[PDB]
């Protein structure tokens, strides 16, 4: 390595660190899950103390967070969304629901598992998990921004 | 608790006194230790520009008293 | 700076043309707005103050209303910009070349006559009262008040008859 | 004062050429008309100026203020045509040729 | 020239952020991406197509009580006149007509919106 | 006016602010006001034919103070043929032309 | 006198009014939802608007239609249960309550009385955990964000007791037809008496 | 030197408005019986700095229905006069020494709507042009009593110089005097801000976001930090105005301290309003100003007129 | 109170205006001299431009009349630098 | 005139800002009438000296105008320096 690897290092570091700390979820909840959801923005759990604050816009939106059962008349529109987000952005499958289908996996109206319409950076179980099981999730996500190494990868190519 | 709202009002506090006392010292320095003249008419514009032309230098702030004359 | 006012007025007149050739209303709100903010500079640049605000504020209020009724009556699937027609282009790009041709020309048949590109700069102030204290333009427009009241009778009728008008006209 | 006053007044004639020129919005046209009534608004403006002439000061802003009256009756008549036809395009217009 | 100078400094930094905001990210253009929003569906029609005003007549009653304010602007300058009952009674004068013309557009329905 | 109602009552509705010389506020006087005084009291009691020929003096004056075309014309001559002569040169501006004069007071 | 330029030229109406053809109604059309902060993610709700006026409602649902009821046919009635508590999945608590009613009085046989008494008191806390989110989340879309955050405090309170009874703080699957699945753990209705002594306050403050 | 003058003007200014974005989640936080930003910094106060760089860092919209050049221009325009608005600001000297200060005030702030009009026109969506139609119908509720809000305020000042403000309350907060006017003008600065509870153009429950809703990334935070920026001004004007800062012309840095303070607090029930009320519905908004506020205006600024007559108290002109 | 202190600042505009018409007398006659100085100066250097040009009249006037006609900010800088032509026509309006 | 007592009673619980839109009205016109000192809001106008007050040529027939500033003839500001 060499100094101009290192400070290529420290600045992946640092583009990291600010897209860790202001992660701005859709406003986008589908079913029971979506509650929960609102509980961990509600006071105990705060969600917005981590720089985590819904926009409407998926314009203005870094993750998604499917929260709940997807349907297929659901599925274009969810799909539609996802792709107006601007990069980078990150989906979190929320429940048994979006990360395979859950109680209502073998129904004809049920997408099998949201991961079948967009890719999945974090799968959250449970049905719903628990606002604290979110949380986790989020924070996993976290440290997963964490360790992406985009600028080194762009120094060695 | 609430008081740990400050640390940002802090930051915010200091930042809005800053422009006014900037402005007021760097006015001094730049119009020789005096509060920058205000010409809002012409009378003030022509006093201004007659003590620049007395001046000596070409500056209006740069005032003669008595020992001129 | 000795430009500075022959820029401004040259400016003005760009957008006089843009105006004329009648894109969008959309485009052409814009174009009366910056015309309208040019125009204020221009009295500000004669020892104007009152008369240049005052232009440019009732200007920004006039096309507010303007894009509004714009959206709902004046709106059409393709808004026309200047450079989407051709045609439109093409005599925007001749009618600036026409203005430089227009005061090329004047400057060499009289040199001193409308156009004086030699003097410009010295014939914007003619005379300034030195010393004077009571000489702002506001103080011109409020003799209105004093001793041109008739003149602020008939503007003061002419919008009270305005609401009337305006309330009969828009009735079904 | 000489090369500002002729870049005013050809400015006055290309919003009056602008008002003579139909194309299909009558807005447009009506923003010609608040052309016409700006290039003289700074004429009138700069020459009370340039003449030192405060007494008529006045005038420029009556100037604005019955180009108001005439932009809201405007206006308001632009409402009507676009609720006859549906739109303010002037070729509607057209009925009294018989 | 200080005027100009900070204002030129004012858009120098908002065109810069501009400049910096489209250059440094990382793009990825498709249609999809780039199709107007609208809540996850397709558009119906364009956003160019007529849109209803229903306070048409209070927009252009805004436009001649502008100028109204325009004519009550001098006031400043009007109170420091020897004639000062002639400035009252025409600030009067203009004030209350500018109230009736709001009292009459008011008792016409004229504030009230469309339907 | 077509119908003279206000000089029939003896008020002035709009007769006294109607040219240069008339009545300005804290008594600013205009431009070219004493040229335009001597041109309407020439023109006075004689009528617009007589006036257009006999203050002919007077309306020159005025016209010249206003517009100032031979004023600008002039000095359009001789800073022509100052620029004819520097280039040749044959003529030095004196320091107070060049910015660096003694100023008064 | 006739031309060939104006041979196509009619007479003027005899009142001077012309029966114009009709004009076209334009209307706008609009997505509001499923993506929408008032549409709760999945309404597709068209609407035909006149500047901001509504002149049409298109309610578009089933993009939250999962096929409950096809499902419940291949399960047991115990198996069919929780699907009841992803209904109204505010009220998971009543939900159930329905349904074990309508399979209790086909099974003709009755819950015992304690069961029914916690039943009912369960239903009435259910009931102010609906209340909070119908009355916090309509003022959130009116534009009062605030009373959102304080009683969705208290919400989760009631998340408390739900969870220990049933070990899930949401879809308990707590009530069902016979009775309920677990008495009560010592020691909760003293919670949920320190609990209801302070909410009439909390609703005071809303 | 007057370039050094700029610095020390605008990027405090700059940093004020980051930290107001900070201490407005903190005081909805603490509001709503949570915390808000304590994680990015010490008690959040590096959150301002992520969220810019997030921002910047992120891909910004370049849409296909939208026509591009008034798109760009919009949120230029934001900033641009947001950060104008406080070069003649006297604090208590002014950067910019203006005459009439107060109606450059107006004219700039007129013009700062167009950045919302044009930008919703320009991103050619619905959403986005609904929410340019709001501001519209914004500007025609509040602009038409403003000013002579303003007029009737200035009858006691003399002038339209915002410095001679801090001469006129030398004695006396022009609140005393003039507190029903203080009061409609601090409503009308919060419809002239887009706040809540008249937060129409933006609206997020009723048109997802409105003007901006097709803006992302870099071009999106030019909006937020013309808005915030605003705030800040139209408090700091309204502390001038009306709370007469205390001015010793041999302790200059006593006005600019006691300017601060009451500048803060006035930018704080700007925030407290937002957590404490629902939003007005915009044909109501419409009224509120046309209908309550414009005819007692009209009242007030006759009664203004009347005043400095019958009691000779007319100030000076200069 | 507002009438009070506007009362009193009434009386200070006086005392300042007084001042003014104190030293009026002083800055006419400087100015006048000043104005005459830099027309001279104008008239001396036109004495060697307009030398050997044909049907020049050094010093000519532009009017019949023989009445004093106060000169033009053109006419007593049109011959000086374009500094001193600039600060004549936007000194005062552009200090701010 | 009972009728009107009820009726300005109910405008004032239901139409306060109305009523107080007139009432202030009202007392603008009403207060330059009854002012005593309304009649010095002119005067001070009038003694504020924004122009050279030009002396006059003394002819021998001027007993009223001062000879010098200082002199007791003239208008005398005794009035507005204790107003
Ligand atoms: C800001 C810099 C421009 C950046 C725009 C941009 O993002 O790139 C788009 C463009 C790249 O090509 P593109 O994205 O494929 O063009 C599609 C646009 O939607 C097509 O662009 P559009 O839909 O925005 O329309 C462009 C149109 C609209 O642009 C404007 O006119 C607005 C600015 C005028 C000022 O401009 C013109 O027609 C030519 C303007 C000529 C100057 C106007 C002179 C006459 C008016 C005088 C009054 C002055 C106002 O550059
Ligand atoms: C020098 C001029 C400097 C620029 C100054 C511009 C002044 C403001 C412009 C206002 C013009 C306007 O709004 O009219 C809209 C008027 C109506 O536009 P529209 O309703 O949208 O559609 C008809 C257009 O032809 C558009 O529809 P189109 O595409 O079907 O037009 C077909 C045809 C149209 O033919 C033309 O190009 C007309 C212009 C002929 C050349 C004139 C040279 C300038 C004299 O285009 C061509 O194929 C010929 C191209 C080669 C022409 C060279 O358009 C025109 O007729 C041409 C406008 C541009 C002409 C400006 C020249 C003004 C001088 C006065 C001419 C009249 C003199 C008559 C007495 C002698
Ligand atoms: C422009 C504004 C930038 C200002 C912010 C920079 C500092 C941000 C990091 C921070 O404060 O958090 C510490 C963080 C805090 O830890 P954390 O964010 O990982 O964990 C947070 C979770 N809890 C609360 C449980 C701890 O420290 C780290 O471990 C991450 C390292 C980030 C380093 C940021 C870049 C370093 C500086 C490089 C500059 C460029 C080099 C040029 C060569
Ligand atoms: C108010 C805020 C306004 C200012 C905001 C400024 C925020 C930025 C702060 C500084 C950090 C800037 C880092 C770039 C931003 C991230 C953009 C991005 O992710 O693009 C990724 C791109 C992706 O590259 P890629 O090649 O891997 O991608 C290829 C294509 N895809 C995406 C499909 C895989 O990487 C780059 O282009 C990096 C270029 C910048 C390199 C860093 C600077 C060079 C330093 C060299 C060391 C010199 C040493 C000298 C001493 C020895
Ligand atoms: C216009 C330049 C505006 C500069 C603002 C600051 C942003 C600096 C970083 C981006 C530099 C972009 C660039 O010019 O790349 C060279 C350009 C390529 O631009 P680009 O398409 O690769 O820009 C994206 C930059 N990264 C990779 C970091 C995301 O190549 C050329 O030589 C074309 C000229
Ligand atoms: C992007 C567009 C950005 C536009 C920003 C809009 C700002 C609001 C509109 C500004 C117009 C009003 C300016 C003004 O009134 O300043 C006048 C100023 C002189 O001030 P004054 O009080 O009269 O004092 C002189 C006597 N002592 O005059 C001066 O000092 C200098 C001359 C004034 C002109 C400055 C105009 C602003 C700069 C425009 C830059 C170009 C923008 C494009
Ligand atoms: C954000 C940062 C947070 C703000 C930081 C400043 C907080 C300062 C807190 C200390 C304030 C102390 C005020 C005294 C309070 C105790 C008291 O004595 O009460 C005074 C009065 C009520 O008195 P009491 O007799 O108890 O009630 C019956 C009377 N009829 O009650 C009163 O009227 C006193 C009113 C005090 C108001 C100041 C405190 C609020 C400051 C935040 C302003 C809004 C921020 C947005
Ligand atoms: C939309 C923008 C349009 C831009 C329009 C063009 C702007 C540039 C203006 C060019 C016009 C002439 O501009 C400039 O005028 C000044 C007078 O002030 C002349 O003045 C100078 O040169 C001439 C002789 O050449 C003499 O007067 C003298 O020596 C000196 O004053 C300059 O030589 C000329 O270049
Ligand atoms: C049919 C509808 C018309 C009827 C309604 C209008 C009624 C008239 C109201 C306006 C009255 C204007 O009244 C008029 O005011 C002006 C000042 O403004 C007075 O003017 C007087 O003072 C001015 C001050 O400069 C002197 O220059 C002037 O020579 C002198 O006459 C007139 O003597 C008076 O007649
Ligand atoms: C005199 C003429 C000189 C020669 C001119 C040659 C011009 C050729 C330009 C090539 C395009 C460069 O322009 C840039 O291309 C990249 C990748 O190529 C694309 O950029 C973006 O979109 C594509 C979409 O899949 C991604 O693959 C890419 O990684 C991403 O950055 C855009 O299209 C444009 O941002
Ligand atoms: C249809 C529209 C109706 C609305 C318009 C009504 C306008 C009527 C206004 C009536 C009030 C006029 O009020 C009048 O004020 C002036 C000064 O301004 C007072 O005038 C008094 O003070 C002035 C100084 O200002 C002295 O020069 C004067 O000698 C003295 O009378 C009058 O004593 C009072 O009567
Ligand atoms: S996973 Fe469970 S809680 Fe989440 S939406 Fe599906 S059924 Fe509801």
């Amino acid at each position: 390595r060499s100094r101009a690897e290192y400070v290529v290092t420290k600045l992946d570091d640092l583009i990291n660190w600010a897209r860790r700390s202001s992660l701005w979820p859709m406003t986008f909840g589908l079913a029971c899950c979506a509650v929960e959801m609102m509980h961990m923005a509600a006071p105990r759990y705060d969600m917005d103390r981590f720089g985590v604050v819904f926009r409407a816009s998926p314009r203005q939106a870094d993750v998604m967070i499917v929260a709940g059962t997807l349907t297929n008349k659901m599925a274009p529109a969810l799909r539609k969304v996802y792709d107006q987000m601007p990069e980078p952005r990150y989906v979190v499958s929320m429940g048994s629901c979006a990360n395979g289908g859950g109680y209502y996996h073998y129904s004809y109206s049920v997408v099998r598992g949201c991961d079948r319409i967009v890719p999945v950076d974090i799968y959250v179980p449970g049905c719903p998990p628990t606002a604290e099981a979110l949380l986790y999730g989020i924070l996993q996500l976290q440290r997963k921004i964490k360790r992406e190494q985009k600028l080194k990868i762009w120094y060695r190519r | 608790m609430w008081f740990e709202i400050l640390p940002g009002l802090a930051i915010m506090g200091v930042c809005l006194v800053i422009p006014g006392v900037s402005t007021a010292y760097i006015h001094k320095f730049t119009n020789g230790g005096k509060e920058k003249r205000v010409a809002r008419v012409q009378y003030q514009w022509y006093l201004m520009e007659r003590d620049r032309r007395i001046s000596g230098v070409n500056r209006y702030y740069v005032s003669k008293g008595l020992e001129n004359i | 700076m000795n430009n500075y006012i022959f820029v401004l007025s040259s400016l003005f007149l760009v957008g006089c043309l843009g105006l004329a050739l009648k894109p969008s209303p959309i485009y052409g709100g814009l174009g009366l707005i910056v015309s309208g903010f040019v125009g204020c500079l221009m009295v500000l640049g004669f020892g104007g103050s009152f008369l240049g605000l005052m232009v440019f504020l009732i200007y920004l209020g006039g096309m507010l209303v303007v894009f509004g009724y714009t959206t709902a009556m004046a709106t059409e699937e393709y808004p026309e910009t200047w450079g989407s027609n051709w045609l439109i282009l093409g005599f925007l790009v001749l009618g600036v070349i026409m203005e430089v041709f227009l005061i090329c020309v004047l400057n060499y048949y009289d040199e001193v006559g409308v156009i004086n590109l030699d003097g410009l700069g010295d014939w914007l102030m003619y005379e300034v009262d030195d010393v004077g204290v009571m000489l702002e333009g506001g103080i011109g427009v409020a003799a209105m008040y004093s001793c041109a009241t008739w003149m602020m009778v008939v503007a003061g009728w002419s919008l009270f008859a305005g609401i009337f008008i305006i309330i009969e006209i828009t009735r079904d | 004062m000489p090369s500002t006053f002729f870049n005013l007044t050809m400015a006055f004639s290309l919003s009056l050429l602008g008002t003579l020129m139909f194309r299909s919005h009558l807005m447009s046209t009506l923003l010609c008309l608040e052309g016409m009534v700006l290039s003289l608004f700074i004429m009138t403006s700069v020459t009370s100026l340039n003449s030192n002439s405060m007494s008529s000061m006045p005038i420029p802003i009556t100037i604005l203020v019955f180009a108001a009256c005439e932009a809201a009756v405007g206006l308001a008549l632009l409402v009507k045509v676009s609720n006859t036809y549906g739109t303010d395009y002037v070729q509607n217009l057209n009925l009294l040729q018989c | 020239m200080n005027l100009y100078t900070v204002i030129f400094i004012n858009i120098l930094l908002s065109l810069t952020l501009i400049l910096v905001a489209f250059w440094l990210p990382q793009m990825n253009l498709y249609s999809e991406k780039a199709n107007p929003y609208e809540c996850g569906f397709d558009p119906t029609s364009s956003a160019r197509l007529p849109f209803s005003m229903k306070f048409f007549l209070v927009a252009i009653t805004f436009l001649l009580f502008d100028l109204e304010i325009a004519l009550l602007l001098p006031l400043p300058w009007a109170i420091q006149t020897i004639k000062t009952s002639t400035m009252m009674i025409m600030a009067f004068i203009l004030v209350t007509i500018l109230s009736l013309g709001l009292a009459y557009e008011w008792t016409q329905k004229g504030l009230e919106w469309t339907e | 006016p077509f119908l003279d109602i206000q000089k029939k009552l003896g008020i002035s509705l709009d007769r006294h602010f109607m040219f240069l010389s008339a009545e300005q506020p804290y008594k600013n006087a205009a431009r070219c006001h004493a040229f335009e005084k001597e041109w309407i009291e020439c023109a006075h009691g004689i009528g617009g034919t007589r006036a257009k020929k006999e203050c002919k003096i007077e309306f020159d004056d005025f016209e010249e103070c206003l517009l100032r075309y031979k004023t600008m014309r002039r000095m359009h001559d001789i800073k022509k043929q100052r620029e004819k002569l520097m280039k040749e040169g044959k003529y030095t501006p004196p320091p107070h032309h060049s910015g660096r004069e003694e100023p008064r007071p | 006198y006739p031309s060939k330029e104006t041979a196509h030229w009619k007479p003027p109406p005899w009142n001077d009014v012309d029966i114009l053809k009709e004009k076209a109604v334009t209307n706008m059309t609009l997505n509001f939802g499923p993506q929408h902060p008032a549409a709760h993610g999945v309404l597709r709700l068209v609407l035909e608007l006149s500047g901001e006026m509504v002149r049409k409602c298109d309610p578009h649902i089933g993009l939250l239609h999962r096929g409950t009821e096809k499902l419940i046919e291949y399960k047991t009635y115990l198996q069919a249960l929780p699907y009841f508590d992803r209904l109204d999945y505010v009220s998971m608590m009543c939900n159930e309550q329905a349904y074990s009613i309508a399979v209790e009085k086909l099974l003709n046989i009755q819950p015992p009385p304690r069961a029914q008494w916690i039943r009912v008191l369960f239903g009435e806390i259910t009931r102010i955990l609906n209340h909070i989110m119908a009355v916090t989340t309509h003022a959130l879309d009116i534009g009062a964000m605030t009373p959102f955050f304080w009683m969705f405090e208290e919400r989760e309170k009631m998340f408390e007791f739900y969870e220990r009874v049933s070990g899930a703080r949401m879809h308990a699957a707590y009530i069902r037809p016979g009775g309920v699945h677990q008495d009560l753990p010592l020691g909760l209705l003293d919670d949920i008496y320190e609990f209801s002594k302070n909410f009439s306050l909390r609703i005071d403050e809303v | 030197m007057f370039f050094i003058n700029i610095l020390t003007l605008l990027v405090p200014i700059l940093i004020a408005m980051a930290f107001l974005t900070l201490v407005e989640r903190k005081i909805l936080g603490y509001m709503q019986l949570r915390k808000g930003p304590n994680i990015v910094g010490p008690y959040g106060i590096l959150q301002p700095f992520a969220d810019a760089m997030k921002l910047f860092m992120k891909e910004p919209m370049r849409p296909l229905t939208t026509s591009m050049s008034l798109f760009i221009i919009a949120p230029t325009l934001s900033l641009t006069l947001a950060l104008s608005l406080w070069v003649p600001l006297p604090m208590p000297h002014p950067l910019i020494n203006l005459n009439l200060g107060i109606l450059f005030i107006l004219a700039t702030s007129s013009l700062s709507v167009y950045s919302i009009l044009w930008s919703g026109w320009a991103s050619n969506s619905k959403y986005s042009l609904f929410g340019a139609l709001r501001a519209v119908a914004q500007t025609i509720s509040y602009e038409v009593t403003m000013a002579i809000i303003l007029l009737s305020v200035l009858l006691m000042n003399g002038s339209y110089s915002l410095q001679t403000l801090i001469t006129t309350q030398e004695h006396m907060w022009l609140l005393l005097p003039a507190w029903p006017m203080a009061m409609m003008w601090f409503i009308s600065t919060l419809a002239e801000t887009n706040r809540a509870p008249f937060d129409l153009t933006e609206g997020e429950s009723e048109l997802v976001s409105g003007f901006n809703v097709e803006y992302a990334a870099g071009p999106f935070a030019l909006f937020f930090m013309a808005e915030y920026t605003n705030i800040i001004l139209m408090n700091a004007l309204t502390t001038i105005i009306f709370l007469g800062p205390l001015y010793y012309i041999n302790l200059p840095e006593l006005y600019s301290t006691n300017f601060m303070m009451e500048a803060l607090l006035l930018s704080s029930t700007f925030l407290w309003i937002r957590a404490s009320y629902p939003r007005f519905r915009y044909d109501q908004l419409m009224h509120l100003l046309w209908k309550n506020f414009l005819p007692l205006t009209l009242a007030l600024c006759m009664w203004h007129i009347s005043l400095p007559i019958f009691t000779a108290g007319v100030p000076p002109y200069m | 109170r507002m009438m009070r202190w506007n009362q009193e600042r009434r009386r200070l505009l006086i005392e300042d205006l007084e001042a003014r018409i104190a030293l009026m007398p002083l800055f006419q006659a400087e100015k006048d001299r000043r104005t005459l100085q830099i027309l001279r100066e104008n008239l001396e250097e036109e004495a060697i431009i307009m030398k050997d040009v044909p049907n020049w009249k050094v010093g000519e006037s532009v009017f019949h009349t023989t009445r004093w006609v106060p000169p033009l900010i053109g006419e007593m800088y049109g011959l000086r630098t374009k500094e001193e032509m600039s600060n004549a026509n936007f000194g005062f309006t552009w200090y701010t | 005139a009972g009728r009107i007592s009820a009726f300005l009673k109910n405008a004032w619980a239901k139409e306060p800002v109305l009523v107080v839109s007139f009432s202030v009205w009202g007392l603008a016109i009403i207060m330059p009438m009854i002012s005593p000192y309304t009649k010095y809001a002119s005067m001070i106008n009038k003694a504020t000296p924004y122009n050279y007050p030009v002396p006059v040529r003394d002819d021998g027939n001027m007993p009223d105008v001062p000879s010098h500033p200082q002199d007791p003839l003239g208008p005398s500001l005794d009035w507005l320096k204790n107003l």
